[PDB]
């Protein structure tokens, strides 16, 4: 169990501050 | 003065208790009148030998009396360590009735109060000690040894109240105590130190 | 000084048997360090237990920890909760 | 609605963020800030509950979207895209524009 | 100062009208982080 | 439960804080405190400001299964020391104490060591045995110093 190295979550600074949750903007066929 | 000190402690302990309904649970009598750390062990023994909280005050089963809260805080310990081991120890209502029993303890703990060391051998001889004790239960962490990071784990929610044995999922786990840091709050630094130019 | 460590690690062992009681990702998630256990936020900032006023070897068992942590007395929440409906 | 990942770990806050106001650009969720995972830099003092949840009808300017627009014209000094989305993306420049005159 | 309380200490008028803001500022405990620092 | 194995060996044991650190500034409001699981009480002493925390544990109602334990302590507080009540010294009893690797030896029932520590997180790896009848104790003190 002792060689079992773990894996770091990586926060990715953009990521953690303002993300918004392209076609349906009917504008681009 | 005690007329209405059951009033109140009545109404908000039954708004206290709407998403979990711990006052409207089944609860019979159950005489115990004992030391409060037997509470478990005598109900243990009265499974091995053999009304509820809300119509304990409907019938009058208590007094403006030491004894008439004291029954009151019986019943409760009571109810919540049935409540604790009813379900399993990761649902809500197990931390609902976690909450409940810490929020009434301390409201019941409160307002009846209203009604061999060479450092202490260098400082008691330096100086003079006013003091204050208490006490506040710990909590458990887990614990890993991986290769050279050494990690830690989140505060497990197990209630103080349980009384289970400790399982654990592995037995390369091991088990620590957190002791909780207290004393005056270290001198924060002003709002000029927070929200400077950049 | 780093500030953009990972300070959050998981074991690839999936252990979801036993454990609905601690903090999950949605795994287990496992820091670098310890927690930190606050007995009460609010500090009550009289109270000469505290102040320690320049008047005047004592004990004193005080009754929990709840003296100095501003809790608001029954009445009031009773008052309150009359005026609620 | 935006998402916000909880800085230190890799989960999502519900509806409440603690923002830190040191680097300015991390955030936290209610569990990580209770336990202090939040590396030992930091203080807990320098943490503001700011919420996540779509307020009230517009043009009433509660006291977090001023300190974030505030916060976002001491970051940027332009750019008021940048501006706008840091104080949640509903408002649109020729407001925040139009509030911060 | 004294004027306005002795009055109130009397008279009793028949209002003495209240308006308080509600909350009151206090300190709180603060706490470093657990994570060490990494260099 | 493990409770039921709890310590025969190890009556007390002391993080007390050097007489070199108070020496060294001083030439008080005291606060004890338990915390409500058997033992292990902690008390500290500060006055308005130097602290001089202890924390004792009275290892006669713990459990074994759980050896380790977490504090944090301030960056002025970097020396510790302990003192170690055995219950009795029978035997040639081996205390070694290795904050991370390095074993501590002492500073000559009764032992005393001597520890200073570093930034950051801390192992403290300590333990007793005996020779003859062949049983051991371990303890662990995972100590967090502020930068
Ligand atoms: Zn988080």
């Amino acid at each position: 169990f002792e060689t079992m190295v773990a894996n770091p979550i990586k926060v990715s600074r953009l990521q953690s501050n303002g993300v918004l949750t392209i076609h349906y903007s009917l504008a681009n066929f | 003065k005690l007329v209405d000190f059951l009033v109140n402690v009545q109404s908000i302990l039954n708004a206290a208790s709407v998403k979990c309904h711990v006052v409207d649970e089944s609860f019979p009598a159950k005489f115990f009148e004992k030391n409060p750390d037997k509470i478990y062990e005598s109900y243990c023994k009265f499974i091995k030998n053999r009304t509820t909280i809300n119509k304990r005050f409907e019938n009058g089963e208590y007094e403006p009396i030491q004894g008439g809260f004291y029954k009151l805080y019986h019943d409760i310990k009571l109810v919540c360590t049935i409540l604790i081991h009813f379900y399993p120890q990761g649902t809500r209502n197990y931390q609902l009735v976690d909450k409940f029993y810490k929020f009434s303890s301390e409201l019941l703990l409160r307002e009846c109060c209203r009604i061999a060391t060479e450092l202490d051998k260098i400082i008691s001889y330096d100086f003079i000690k006013i003091s204050m004790n208490y006490t506040v239960p710990i909590s458990q962490t887990y614990q890993i040894r991986t290769k050279d990071m050494d990690l830690f784990s989140s505060i497990i929610s197990k209630s103080n109240l349980d009384k289970r044995p400790h399982e654990l999922p592995n037995t390369n786990f091991k088990i620590n105590n957190v002791l909780p840091q207290t004393d005056i709050e270290n001198e924060a630094p002003r709002l000029g130190f927070v929200g400077a130019n950049t | 000084i780093m500030i953009d460590a990972a300070s959050s690690f998981v074991l690839p062992i999936s252990i979801t048997k036993n454990v609905d009681v601690l903090q999950r990702t949605d795994e287990i998630l496992w820091f670098r360090g310890p927690s930190v256990i606050v007995n009460e936020r609010i500090i009550n900032s009289g109270d000469p237990h505290l102040s320690l006023p320049l008047n005047r070897n004592e004990k004193e068992s005080l009754p929990g920890p709840f003296v100095l942590g501003l809790r608001p007395s029954a009445k009031f929440t009773a008052h309150r909760l009359s005026m609620l409906r | 609605h935006k998402v916000y990942i909880c800085h230190t770990c890799g989960n999502e806050s519900i509806n409440v963020r603690y923002h830190n106001l040191r680097a300015r650009d991390t955030n936290l969720c209610s569990r990580c800030f209770q336990e202090g995972h939040f590396g030992a830099n930091f203080q807990s003092s320098d943490f503001i509950r700011l919420e996540n949840n779509g307020n009230s009808v517009k043009k009433n300017w509660s006291d977090q979207e001023m300190l974030l627009l505030l916060e976002g014209i001491e970051m940027y000094e332009d750019q008021w895209e940048k501006i706008a989305d840091h104080v949640g993306g509903h408002k649109r420049v020729e407001d925040c524009i139009e509030k911060f005159l | 100062k004294r004027i306005l309380k002795e009055v109130i200490l009397a008279k009793k008028v028949s209002k003495v009208p209240i308006n308080n803001v509600r909350a009151f500022p206090v300190l709180q405990t603060n706490y470093n982080g657990s994570i060490p620092v990494v260099r | 439960l493990g409770n039921g194995y709890n310590r025969s060996l190890l009556t007390e044991d002391y993080l007390l804080n050097p007489n070199n650190f108070k020496k060294l500034i001083a030439k008080s409001m005291q606060k004890e405190m338990q915390s409500l699981s058997e033992q292990h009480t902690m008390e500290y002493k500060p006055y308005k400001n130097q602290n001089w925390v202890e924390y004792i544990f009275n290892g006669n109602e713990l459990s074994q299964n759980e050896n380790a334990f977490s504090f944090m302590l301030q960056p002025m507080q970097t020396f510790l020391t302990l003192q170690s009540h055995l219950t009795s010294s029978l035997k040639d009893t081996e205390t070694l104490l290795t904050i991370n690797k390095e074993p501590v030896k002492s500073r000559t029932i009764t032992e005393i060591f001597d520890i200073r520590l570093s930034e950051g997180l801390n192992h403290l790896m300590f333990r007793c045995e005996d020779k003859i009848s062949h049983e051991t104790e371990f303890m662990n003190f995972w100590i967090n110093v502020l930068p």
